[PDB]
C-alpha cells in the first residue's frame, strides 16, 4: 500500500506501509528517508493530528492517502538558578552540557568567575567535570548557587 | 585529530578551511562536548564592534516560538508580535490543513507540543510582509564541493538576511564572543544579519551576543531561508 | 601613557575623570602592579583631616561593623547565622552544610548571606547593585552612584570578579580590593564619604566615583 506525504514547501515522498503500522513506525520510515527525527514530525491527516500508539487503519488511511507533514522545531532546554539575594536566573543549556560551561553562563549574565561559584543541586556540590544529565537533571530543574572563594 | 590545533593556527585558516572544521569536529557527543574548545572557536570570530547589530528577541522561557525570534531578529525589528505569530499559524492549519477551530485551539494553546516550520515561516512572510523566500540545504548547492563560501554567498546574492533551521539530530558548538559555547540545537531556528561593511553577524536567540562569522561557519546540512 | 600623570594633576581632576583612572589603570597586573602609584592615587583624597569616623575592625563581617561604626556582630553571630541560612534554603544535609562551612581554605563571599544577616539582625533590608548596571552610569559615574545611594548613611562594596585594584591610601602602604573582598564607606556631616578597609590603618576620605565600576553595591533601605 502507497501512501503520500506532502509539506507545506510542495515536497512528497511515497511510503509502503501496511494498515497495522503504527503512526511511530510511519515516522521513522520518514526519518530513514529524510533524516528528520520523530519529534520533529507532526502528521496531520483529515484535519486531525495524529499519535503515536495508534495505526492507518484506526484513522481509516487506505491506499493513494495523502498526509500532512509540519515541522516541530521548538529546541532548547532552560534551567533555573537560585542565588541568596531571592534572585532567580534562566538559562538556555543542553543535557550535555558540563557543570563548567553552565557557570560560564552564569558568568555571561551576572560577572562572577567560575572559581567564585559553587552550584548545589539535590543537596549535593556539584563538580565540573560531570554533565547536567550525569545528574538527572531535568528541563526547569531549579539550581542553588553560593559564592566561596579559594 | 583537532586537539593539537590552536586558536592562532585557526584564525590564521581562510574561511573553507574553517568550516571544514565545523563540518568535521563540531557537532556534540551525545554526553560530551564537540572536539573543538570554545578557545578553538573563539578563533573563527572576525570583528567584535557589534554595535549596529542587536538581538532584538530573545528566547522566553517555556515557548517554542524561535520561528517568531528568528524572523525578528533578522529584520531588526518587532515585527511580528506573540499574538500575531499564533494568529497566522492558527489560520495556516485551519484553512490549508483543515483543521478545525477547536483543535486550532487546543495545538495553539499546548505549548509543550507547539512548533512550526520553513514551510509556515515562508507563509508568514508572503502574506503578512510581501516578502517571497527560497530555500536550500547548503550540501544541496550547486559546487558546494568546489568552494562551501562561495555557493553560500552565490545564492545569498544581495540579500541582507537570512534564517537558518537545524533539522536532524545533531547539536553544534559554534564560536562565541563571550565566555560560554552556545551550541545550534537540534530543532531551532537562528537568524544571520549582514551590515554596509559587508560583515555577515549571527543572532541566536539562545545565545548572549551578535557574533561576526563567515558564512562558511553555518553547518553544511542545516537548510537556509532567503527573502528574494 | 598614565606614567606622565603627576599627583598634582589627578588632584585638580573631577570625580568622573578620577575614576576612569581607576577603572583603567588601577588593576594589577598577574605578577606586576597596576599603572598607578601610591603617590598618583593620594591626588585623589579629598580631606585630609582627622574624622570621627574610625575603622573598627572574615572580611564580612569586618564591613558590617566599620559600616555601622560598632561591635554589632561578633564572628561566632556571623557564623552560626550563615549555618542556619545554608540548612534551610540549600536543601543540603546539614552534615554536608558543616563540610562547606568549616572549610577553612573555602571561606564564603556572598552579598546574599550578607543581605539576609543584615535584614533579620538589625531589621535592615538592602538592596544590591553592580555601579555599571547603573542607570545612565555612561553619562556620569558619580551622579548614578549618588543617586542610587540616595539618604543613605553607609555602604558595603563588594569586588565579585578577577581583578585586584590598588586605591587609595592615607597612610604610606597601598591597600588593595583584592578579588572576593569587602569594604564599607560611611557619610559624615559635611556628606563626605571615607572608605573603611579593614586590613588598612586609617579611613581615607575619596569621591564615590573612586569605587571601579565593576564592583558590587550594597546599600540600605
Amino acid at each position: 500500500m502507497q501512501i503520500f506525504v506532502k509539506t507545506l514547501t510542495g515536497k512528497t515522498i511515497t511510503l509502503e506501509v501496511e494498515p497495522s503500522d503504527t503512526i511511530e513506525n510511519v515516522k521513522a520510515k520518514i526519518q530513514d528517508k529524510e533524516g528528520i527525527p520523530p519529534d520533529q514530525q507532526r502528521l496531520i491527516f483529515a484535519g486531525k493530528q495524529l499519535e503515536d500508539g495508534r495505526t492507518l487503519s484506526d484513522y481509516n488511511i487506505q491506499k493513494e492517502s495523502t498526509l500532512h507533514l509540519v515541522l516541530r522545531l521548538r529546541g532548547g532546554m532552560q534551567i533555573f538558578v537560585k542565588t541568596l539575594t531571592g534572585k532567580t536566573i534562566t538559562l538556555e543549556v543542553e543535557p550535555s552540557d558540563t557543570i563548567e560551561n553552565v557557570k560560564a553562563k552564569i558568568q555571561d549574565k551576572e560577572g562572577i568567575p567560575p572559581d567564585q561559584q559553587r552550584l548545589i543541586f539535590a543537596g549535593k556540590q556539584l563538580e565540573d567535570g560531570r554533565t547536567l544529565s550525569d545528574y538527572n537533571i531535568q528541563k526547569e530543574s531549579t539550581l542553588h548557587l553560593v559564592l566561596r572563594l579559594r | 585529530n583537532p586537539q593539537w590545533l590552536t586558536e592562532e593556527q585557526i584564525k590564521k585558516m581562510s574561511p573553507d578551511e574553517q568550516g571544514n572544521l565545523i563540518d568535521t569536529y563540531a557537532a556534540r557527543k551525545i554526553n560530551a562536548a564537540s572536539d573543538l574548545t570554545h578557545a578553538q572557536l573563539r578563533g573563527m570570530i572576525g570583528s567584535t564592534a557589534a554595535s549596529h547589530i542587536a538581538i532584538v528577541n530573545a528566547q522566553e522561557t517555556g515557548l517554542g516560538h524561535a520561528g517568531r525570534y528568528a524572523i525578528n531578529n533578522a529584520l531588526q525589528q518587532e515585527a511580528l508580535s506573540q499574538n500575531e505569530f499564533l494568529s497566522l499559524t492558527g489560520q495556516i492549519f485551519s484553512n490549508q490543513l483543515g483543521m478545525s477551530l477547536a483543535d486550532v485551539k487546543n495545538l495553539i494553546q499546548n505549548q509543550d507540543d507547539f512548533g512550526i516550520d520553513t514551510g509556515v515561516l515562508a507563509q508568514i512572510l508572503k502574506q503578512k510582509f510581501n516578502q517571497p523566500v527560497k530555500e536550500s540545504k547548503i550540501c544541496d548547492l550547486p559546487d558546494c564541493a568546489l568552494s562551501k563560501q562561495q555557493a553560500v554567498e552565490n545564492y545569498i546574492g544581495k540579500a541582507k538576511w537570512v534564517i537558518v533551521a537545524n533539522i536532524g539530530t545533531e547539536v553544534f558548538d559554534m564560536p562565541s564572543s563571550t565566555h560560554a559555547v552556545y551550541p545550534l540545537t537540534r530543532g531551532h531556528f537562528v537568524a544571520l544579519r549582514r551590515d554596509a561593511d559587508n560583515r555577515w553577524w549571527y543572532l541566536d536567540s539562545r545565545g548572549k551576543n551578535p557574533v561576526n562569522i563567515a558564512l562558511a561557519i553555518i553547518p553544511r546540512t542545516c537548510t537556509l531561508i532567503v527573502p528574494l
